[PDB]
């Protein structure tokens, strides 16, 4: 129902592009979101996109002015490009549904700055 | 038996009309109707503080916040009074709102009688969103409909 | 600052052809949140303006009329503020002008397809169907 993929291992300054493929039940909120399970943390909300056409998009303060959040409508899909990547930046990152009651995680994908 | 009831208009083509009742004094609030010309997808609900419409949805202020808390969703406990949360319009762009609210009152010091119901632009992210912004408002975009609350 | 609407596509084709009308909007509000019932109406000579379908700009509810349902599909590309029409099994009954028209994103159930609850209309394309 929630299937992430995109990420991997990469050098300090790196980039990578998360893609996240969702239900069309769980899309067709347009309420979707990036998550990280920071280390031995609980799954933080990173970037939101919301609202009507392409959506918009809004980023914790830790990314802001580093990853962009976009989705496509006609294909049920949420992408997050992720640009200059620093260590704090590794963790695994799920994707999901805010502002309602989550989903059953995914298997999220695994990100590694070092 | 207190009912009340807004009807929500706006520049854009969004607008419906909310009901409140409340059976029992400072008991829970029964909120229900409808409203129609929304983007499919959620939208944030809130009552705001004022009931002032002269400069449209923008002169209601902020949410309606009397405890001086911050923003959340009504679940949670750290939230502003008039913090009702989000609204999903379907592939119709109509949104049937059926919510049951234990916070705000028809009465006493939490009443929103003569205060402004506001349906939002986006979805408002509960507060968990991670940027000051969130804590105050939950990124629910700008007003796209409004309406003072009155008496039934 | 006014929306206006032009269709495209139609012509003449064989009974049983195919047909992709477009409609295209240009000027007026372009904010997203600006939802409409785009609409295709079809009147021929003689006739009433009859609606055949239309689609919520806002999201993807889609509504045919009887007369047209298994082979009528109405899409749209809202980025390109585009709304489609592929007609295919064409009966000669189709022959008509058709129209793209627009109207007020809450229209209820009941006054979407209606052409009276209809805002602002595009000219007209003919398509006549032989057989």
């Amino acid at each position: 129902q929630l299937q992430e993929s995109g990420g991997g291992l990469v050098q300090p300054g790196g980039s990578l592009r998360l893609s996240c493929r969702a239900s069309e039940t769980l899309f067709s909120l347009y309420a979707m979101g990036w998550y990280r399970q920071a280390p031995g943390k609980q799954p933080e909300l990173i970037a939101t996109i919301s609202g009507g056409g392409e959506g918009t998009g809004n980023y914790a303060d830790p990314v802001k002015g580093r990853f962009t959040i976009s989705r496509n409508n006609a294909d049920n899909m949420v992408f997050l490009q992720m640009n200059n990547l620093k260590p704090e930046d590794t963790a695994v990152y799920y994707c999901n549904v805010y502002g309602t009651n989550l989903a059953p995680w995914g298997q999220g994908t695994q990100v590694t700055v070092s | 038996a207190t009912k009340a009831v807004c009807v929500l208009k706006g520049d854009g083509p969004v607008q419906g009309i909310i009901n409140f009742e409340q059976k029992e004094s400072n008991g829970p609030v029964k909120v229900w109707g409808s409203i129609k010309g929304l983007t499919e997808g959620l939208h944030g609900f809130h009552v705001h503080e004022f009931g002032d419409n002269t400069a449209g949805c923008t002169s209601a202020g902020p949410h309606f916040n009397p405890l001086s808390r911050k923003h959340g969703g009504p679940k949670d406990e750290e939230r502003h009074v008039g913090d009702l949360g989000n609204v999903t319009a379907d592939k119709d762009g109509v949104a049937d709102v059926s919510i049951e609210d234990s916070v705000i009152s028809l009465s006493g010091d939490h009443c929103i009688i003569g205060r402004t119901l506001v349906v939002h632009e986006k979805a408002d992210d509960l507060g968990k969103g991670g940027n000051e912004e969130s804590t105050k408002t939950g990124n629910a975009g700008s007003r796209l409909a409004c309406g003072v609350i009155g008496i039934a | 600052s006014q929306v206006q609407l032009q269709e495209s596509g139609g012509g003449s084709v064989q009974a049983g052809g195919s047909l992709r009308l477009a409609c295209v909007a240009s000027g007026g509000d372009t904010r997203p949140y600006i939802t409409y019932w785009m609409g295709w109406y079809r009147q021929a000579p003689g006739k009433e303006r009859e609606g055949v379908a239309t689609i919520y700009t806002g999201g993807s509810g889609t509504y045919y009329s009887d007369s047209v349902e298994g082979r009528f599909t109405i899409s749209q590309d809202k980025a390109q503020r585009t709304v489609y029409l592929q007609m295919n099994d064409l009966k000669p009954e189709d022959t008509a002008m058709y129209y793209c028209a627009a109207g007020n994103g809450a229209l209820p159930p009941g006054r979407r397809l209606s052409p009276q609850n209809m805002d602002t209309w595009g000219p007209g394309t003919q398509v006549t169907v032989s057989s």
